């Protein structure tokens, strides 16, 4: 008799041959859409039932460590590569191609390649400091027969 | 006039002997004398005295109890965790069989400690171990490979050990050790004119 | 000859805890987990149930007040990885200059009266305001109906 | 408030040495070698001297974090022998016991 | 024994591969590699964070005591000794009005 | 004579608890450790930081529950979680404990940036091991 | 629960990828603690858990380490009178074998999450992989 899905319908609308044609984020989430979502969450918001459900919520919030333990979780050094940390001679092009300054900077870049506590950006900054230092000391170097830049 | 609240009787009294104990202690919790239906006693006893009772027992509270981990729970836990596991290939039934198809061994270490920081400096280090027999090396190549690596090569086991910890992260140190192997292998095959003067 | 390596299964960070939770059931002899597990602290009646969960929330709000009012004492971060939800919150605008950008901050922070003052000031100067930015102001005002967002404080 | 004025002075020495660590590293590197002209090395010998004295990291002293005691400190806990004994003898240090053998 | 040409040229080929110092460097000049390969003492977390922030603890607990959420038995002890001392007329003099003019 | 952590004999009228009765040389023999972390194990770091955090957490709980603590608190660190287990006298009303638990947990989680939980076992009165 | 039981409990979603899985020849778990009995219970829990998931496990006890240091007993002078303290570290090594990467993550998570207080783990995974494709063929 009172069949839920058998009988006449309004028929104002038609079958959705095309579905969800406009994207859900038509614009950046507005205050109206941001607030309705918060209310939907409260609809199913019930208190913790055991220590598992509490730890699940802490994990979703980042409060509790993820397992298995990864000692480098969230620790990506600018998405670098091993070759960037190890091969640093590209940055010594401005320096003299030979001579005492080249011999010294070779030692500097050798240590920087073996430094696990510095990022590529910090390693480059050590190189740049010496470039500007010797430039300021152009006159003292020239007396010693060393030509810089 | 002031009313002091009365504590309810411990809920252990309402616990049946055929209860579902895993449900009582789902996760690691401190010992609660009102939830553990056992007449447990702990404490060195005074002369003509018995060990102290569970109620108000600091010593039982100081113990890392395993009530949450019981043989009945562990079996019910691992039953759910079976869907996660994947099957080891049957063909690799021996250690020698593994060396045949997968000669390269990469060692990586994790560390678990208690504190706010999950950081350990030792987690970056990586160690690669390969046998020279597994590598396709001519008589010339093997001699050159063994001189370049120095003490990394072990004659007794014929295993080359490359340990890389210079880079900050573990993914960089791992990629570096694989790189070191390629250069050492390819360089060993290359023959230089100065080598004829040995 | 070639060995067949199994295809690795993957799961969410909470998948393992969710699996362990499925095994356990409700303890029939215990009060809800929210309530403290002690005979003295178990809610006897329905009033003490609600009153105990209103004193707990009251202490949580008392702690957040201290943290959000003296933030300099809760700023040292010693947690690796960094936990954003355990840091002090700041809700007052820190952009002093009167620009369309400053108005956008107030709109983001949801201050209604302050944003109206800076929007009118922008009109007084006559500086251009984007239609999108003007709509973000109306959204805040229309949704809150010209009234400051409800909050509780001393 | 820190324990005393001596702990405060040390705290500032530790915060100014952190600021000048890179600088004193780069300049001091120019002197700890035999590859650069002695004229440059003599000049870097003066730039390092010109930096503030509290930048020098050898003026830091390890003091008990709770009592500011200069000597008798244990570096693993940063506590003096006297303060460490109070915590150990009470069971408040995890795993520390008396040594009987 | 001495290193023949084959021995020396192999060592340079190895150092070139393993990113070690390739030239002949004196012990003095090897400190530059050490300085730039090791974190300086002042940059290590133990040095710059040797102390707890004593200002944060003293200020925070003082603020909590005034909000009524923390009780300092020590401070209440001192607060009453000052009250009693002031009644006895031994209280702190005002600045600039000390016994000596 | 050794005076360290010894509750000296009176005339039979001083009620000492199990923890108080035992001198330091019984640590690891008859009585355990009040704090359990991994920072004093061999080849482990951050002993200084765990020990300082404990000292504060003990002074904080005393002031937050003044006169309501029957014995010393027990601190348990697992992963980044901190757990405070305290025997508390039944002096205060029940709802007051719910406030102090919510307050002390939230405040200590935002101060050390770790999840902190408070576990309270209420006793009718202090438990006396022996009268000394 | 006597009469009230869940009907269709929700279970996490485990989707098999198309990437090949890691192959761990060995996986050494060195747990450390001040208390031997805690290691015995964890050894029982871990060995029982390994056996229930099909993992092959072996256990041995590395020699214990005791670190002793001396301090001065008096606050002032009285040099000759000292007090000595010690810390004891005890070890239990769980040597697992022939594990895929999915089996080693779920097992390590399960046993790492249940690591008692005062116990520190030191996992040492040993992966096995083929040779780099460049190394396979010598190229000049
Ligand atoms: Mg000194």
């Amino acid at each position: 008799r009172k069949y839920l899905f058998k009988g006449k319908r309004l028929s104002i609308f038609a079958d959705k041959a095309f579905a969800d044609e406009p994207p859900e984020p038509e614009a950046s989430p507005s205050l109206w859409e941001i607030e309705f979502a918060k209310q939907l969450a409260s609809v199913a918001d019930q208190p913790f039932e055991n220590g598992f459900e509490e730890m699940i919520q802490w994990t979703k919030e980042g409060k509790l460590w993820e397992f298995p333990v990864n000692n480098e979780a969230g620790l990506d050094d600018d998405g670098s590569e091993f070759h960037e940390h190890i091969f640093l001679d590209k940055y010594l092009e401005d320096f003299p191609k030979q001579g005492p300054i080249r011999l010294f900077m070779e030692l500097v870049t050798c240590g920087l390649s073996k430094n696990p506590y510095l990022s590529v950006k910090q390693k480059v900054e050590h190189i740049e400091w010496f470039r500007n230092y010797f430039n300021e000391k152009r006159d003292i170097l020239k007396e010693n027969n060393i030509a810089f830049t | 006039r002031p009313m002091r609240r009365k504590a309810l009787p411990p809920r252990t009294e309402k616990m049946d002997t055929d209860q579902d104990w895993p449900s009582v202690y789902p996760t690691a919790a401190p010992f609660k004398p009102s939830a553990v239906p056992l007449p447990v006693r702990m404490g060195y006893p005074v002369k003509k005295g018995v060990p102290m009772a569970k109620e108000g027992n600091l010593e039982l509270l100081k113990i890392p109890n395993f009530l949450h981990l019981t043989p009945v729970a562990i079996k019910r836990h691992c039953a759910a965790l079976k869907d996660f596991c994947t099957e080891w290939p049957a063909a690799l039934d021996s250690d020698e069989k593994c060396e045949e198809h997968f000669p390269v061994e990469i060692d990586t270490a994790d560390y678990v400690s208690s504190g706010p920081s999950i950081r350990n400096p030792k987690a970056r280090a990586v160690t690669l171990r390969v046998k020279l027999s597994s590598l396709n090396l001519d008589n010339h190549a093997k001699k050159k490979l063994i001189k370049l690596v120095g003490e990394r090569y072990c004659k007794a086991t014929d295993v080359l050990t490359i340990t890389t910890d210079r880079c900050p992260l573990k993914r960089q140190n791992y990629d570096y050790a694989v790189y070191l192997l390629t250069v050492l292998y390819h360089e060993s095959w290359k023959t230089e004119d100065w080598e004829n003067s040995k | 000859e070639e060995i067949v390596i199994p295809k690795k299964k993957t799961w969410d960070k909470v998948a393992v805890l969710q699996a362990l939770a499925s095994t356990v059931n409700r303890d029939p002899t215990a009060a809800p987990y929210v309530f403290h597990d002690d005979p003295y602290l178990i809610p006897t009646s329905a009033l003490e149930s609600r009153s105990f969960l209103l004193a707990k929330k009251s202490g949580e709000t008392a702690a957040k007040f201290i943290i959000n009012s003296y933030p300099k004492y809760f700023q040292k971060d010693i947690a690796e990885p960094h936990i954003p939800c355990l840091m002090p919150e700041y809700f007052e605008p820190q952009i002093e200059d009167v620009s369309e950008a400053a108005l956008e901050e107030r709109i983001r922070l949801r201050k209604v009266r302050a944003s109206v003052d800076m929007f009118d000031q922008l009109l007084q100067a006559g500086t251009t305001v984007s239609l999108e930015t003007t709509n973000s102001l109306l959204d805040l005002l229309c949704y809150y109906g010209d009234q400051e967002p409800p909050a509780d404080y001393p | 408030y820190y324990v005393d004025w001596r702990m405060l002075r040390d705290l500032k020495r530790r915060k100014m040495a952190y600021e000048y660590a890179d600088e004193r590293l780069r300049i001091n590197s120019l002197r700890k070698n035999t590859i650069l002209p002695k004229d440059l090395q003599e000049m870097a010998g003066d730039e390092i001297a010109a930096l503030p004295r509290d930048s020098c990291p050898v003026r830091i002293r390890n003091r008990c974090v709770m009592t500011s005691r200069p000597r008798g400190v244990k570096r693993r806990w940063r506590l003096s022998r006297i303060v460490f004994r109070h915590l150990a003898d009470h069971g408040l240090l995890s795993g520390v016991q008396r040594a009987i053998w | 024994s001495p290193l023949s040409e084959y021995a020396l040229r192999m060592s340079r080929l190895s150092a070139r591969i393993f990113g070690e110092v390739a030239r002949s460097t004196d012990s003095k000049s090897m400190k530059v590699v050490s300085l730039f390969s090791e974190q300086p003492l002042a940059k290590k977390k133990e040095t710059y964070d040797w102390y707890p922030n004593h200002n944060t603890y003293f200020a925070l607990m003082g603020n909590l005591r005034f909000l009524g959420l923390y009780r300092d038995e020590h401070q209440d002890f001192k607060d009453e000794q000052r009250r009693l001392k002031k009644l006895r007329g031994k209280g702190k003099p005002r600045k600039g009005e000390g016994k000596r003019a | 004579k050794n005076r360290a952590a010894r509750v000296r004999v009176a005339k039979g009228n001083k009620p000492v608890s199990y923890e108080e009765a035992h001198a330091p040389h019984y640590i690891a023999h008859r009585k355990g450790w009040l704090s359990l972390h991994t920072g004093n194990l061999d080849g482990e770091d951050h002993a200084a930081e765990r020990t300082l955090e404990d000292v504060f957490l003990r002074k904080f709980m005393m002031g937050t529950f003044p006169g309501c603590l029957a014995d010393q608190i027990v601190l348990k660190r697992r992963a980044n979680q901190v757990d405070i287990c305290a025997l508390v006298l039944r002096q205060l009303p029940a709802h007051k404990f719910y406030f102090l638990v919510g307050y002390s947990e939230t405040l200590l989680s935002h101060f050390y940036k770790c999840p902190v939980r408070l576990h309270l076992q209420t006793v009718p009165s202090k438990v006396v091991y022996k009268y000394i | 629960l006597h009469v009230d039981v869940p009907k269709d409990v929700t279970r996490p979603t485990i989707t098999t990828s198309d990437e090949p899985d890691t192959l761990y020849k060995r996986l050494s778990i060195l747990v450390k603690a001040h208390d031997r009995a805690v290691l015995d219970s964890y050894e029982y829990f871990a060995v029982l858990a390994a056996k229930e998931l099909g993992i092959s496990i072996k256990v041995h006890e590395p020699p214990r380490k005791i670190e002793r240091f001396t301090l001065l007993k008096s606050v002032h002078i009285f040099k000759k009178h000292r007090v000595q303290y010690e810390m004891r570290t005890l070890y239990r090594c769980l040597e697992l074998k022939h594990l895929t990467g999915s089996t080693a993550s779920v097992y390590l998570e399960y046993i790492q999450r249940n690591l008692p207080e005062g116990v520190a783990m030191e996992v040492t995974k040993t992966q096995i992989q083929q040779l780099p494709e460049h190394i396979k063929e010598p190229m000049w």
